[PDB]
């Protein structure tokens, strides 16, 4: 069972998959060979709430119904500067413009 | 292996080298170090490239029923509009 | 005509499988290769339909004709009925490229006379008035 | 020369339909004998081969989207052989009881297209060899012995 993710930190988005048994550290191990940080220096979120390392997706919430590839679950990255860590920060996209009229109903 | 695809607004996204072949413009954008810039495809239309790009891969000559590949209206003009210039 | 069914007489009891969510148009290609529309199947639901041995079946969209697969390709043809079991044709979307299916959802959203008041290039015009239909399509398939 | 096909159709499916008590409703010069002949020379074959008629009007299952080619079907393999007179009579009869099957289901309306497919198929498979026959004045003389 496999659940398709962005993992997103301030204007950076990362697209990735991971198994439902795979854990919160396991997916702190394929940020640092894309990113170049070890997992001690990550924070993961779901929301506003940091994952702890031993929990598996499926437990947060990440489930195959609900990170689908052409709908990929939010996972928020919060980086450690030196001591202290960062407070996850994630730019959003840009908006679309406004729907054109011979788009409307 | 991944690539950065680098959106009008200056969003990274950070996708797969397989993935993001699935367009030919994009081959050739990295074939002439890892990363392109669209200076026209702003963030919420390049995201959902990038959705349709992990689509593709994963239902491509999969037996399993697939789902429909949403497409909201506020971006299907951009979106075609980026679709026929990566040719996807 | 390559693409026809043949006279073969021998009945073949089907299954078709709507596993898309669309709403399906079978159409049978009669014994001169033209399509004739069958009863549609909404989505997620199953028919036990008679049909013979060497028929052509191809499945549309019924309200905008997208192409469909059944069983992973584009034409189903019935076999024999063997220990009693019923062929199952397994209707599925497709893997539409992503310019296909933006062109879907804009003409599901824009008339066709409104086509060309869109700010975008004069090619994805032709693109967008270049609706999916059986007879093109038919005929792409018997040069294969 | 000729005559025309479409009137021959029209009036024997009017009579083949009130033989069961409907009536017909939406639709060169023809004698009267040629109606009332293939009236009385198609009521003879049903009669001669009953055993056909009836196992005809049982395995119809007509549907609209079935009844074309069904149609096409059963005179493609009628005339398969060769035309003749008998089975020229045979098939205004098998036409008749797809008219008459057609309002039994209640699809009324594809007592239209059948006599569409019939006057079709007789301007353009059946007129040569009719024609090449002594057209239809010499059928009603070849069942006048019999009225």
């Amino acid at each position: 069972m496999d659940v398709f993710l962005m993992i997103r930190r301030h204007k950076t988005t990362i697209f990735t998959d991971a198994k439902e048994s795979s854990t919160v550290f396991e997916l702190k191990r394929i940020v640092e060979g894309i990113l170049k940080r070890p997992p001690d220096e990550q924070r993961l979120y779901k929301d506003d709430q940091l994952l702890d390392d031993g929990k598996t997706l499926g437990e947060c919430g990440f489930t195959s119904q609900t990170a689908r590839p052409q709908a990929p679950a939010t996972v928020g990255l919060a980086f450690r500067a030196d001591d202290t860590f960062e407070a996850l920060c994630i730019e959003p996209f840009s908006s679309p413009p406004e729907l054109p009229d011979v788009m409307k109903p | 292996m991944y690539v950065k695809l680098i959106s009008s607004d200056g969003h990274e996204f950070i996708v797969k080298r397989e993935h993001a072949l699935t367009s030919g413009t994009i081959k050739a954008m990295l074939s002439g170090t890892n990363e392109v810039n669209f200076r026209e495809i702003p963030s919420h239309v390049l995201s959902k490239v990038c959705m349709y790009f992990t689509y593709k891969v994963r239902y491509t000559n999969s037996s399993t029923e697939i789902p429909e590949f949403p497409i909201a209206p506020e971006i299907a003009l951009e979106l075609l509009m980026a679709a026929n210039f990566l040719d996807c | 005509p390559v693409l026809r069914s043949v006279n073969s007489r021998e009945p073949s009891q089907v299954i078709f499988c709507n596993r898309s969510p669309r709403v399906v148009l079978p159409v049978w290609l009669n014994f001169d290769g033209e399509p004739q529309p069958y009863p549609t199947l909404p989505p997620g639901t199953g028919r036990r339909i008679h049909s013979y041995r060497g028929h052509l079946w191809l499945f549309r969209d019924a309200g905008t004709h997208d192409g469909l697969l059944v069983n992973q390709t584009e034409l189903f043809v019935p076999s024999l009925n063997v220990d009693g079991q019923p062929i199952f044709a397994n209707i599925t979307l497709p893997v539409y490229t992503l310019k296909e299916r933006c062109l879907q959802v804009v003409r599901s959203l824009v008339k066709p006379e409104n086509y060309r008041r869109l700010d975008i290039v004069r090619s994805l015009y032709e693109d967008l008035e270049d609706h999916p239909n059986v007879q093109k399509d038919l005929e792409r398939l018997t040069q294969e | 020369t000729g005559y025309d096909n479409r009137e021959i159709v029209m009036k024997y499916i009017h009579y083949k339909l009130s033989q069961r008590g409907y009536e017909w409703d939406a639709g060169s010069p023809v004698p009267p004998v040629v109606h009332l002949t293939l009236r009385q020379a198609g009521d003879d074959f049903s009669r001669r081969y009953r055993r056909d008629f009836a196992e005809m009007s049982s395995q119809l299952h007509l549907t609209p989207f079935t009844a074309r080619g069904r149609f096409a079907t059963v005179v493609e393999e009628l005339f398969r052989d060769g035309v003749n007179w008998g089975r020229i009579v045979a098939f205004f009869e098998f036409g008749g009881v797809m008219c008459v099957e057609s309002v039994n289901r209640e699809m009324s309306p594809l007592v239209d297209n059948i006599a569409l497919w019939m006057t079709e198929y007789l301007n353009r498979h059946l007129h040569t060899w009719i024609q090449d026959n002594g057209g239809w004045d010499a059928f009603v003389e070849l069942y006048g012995p019999s009225m």
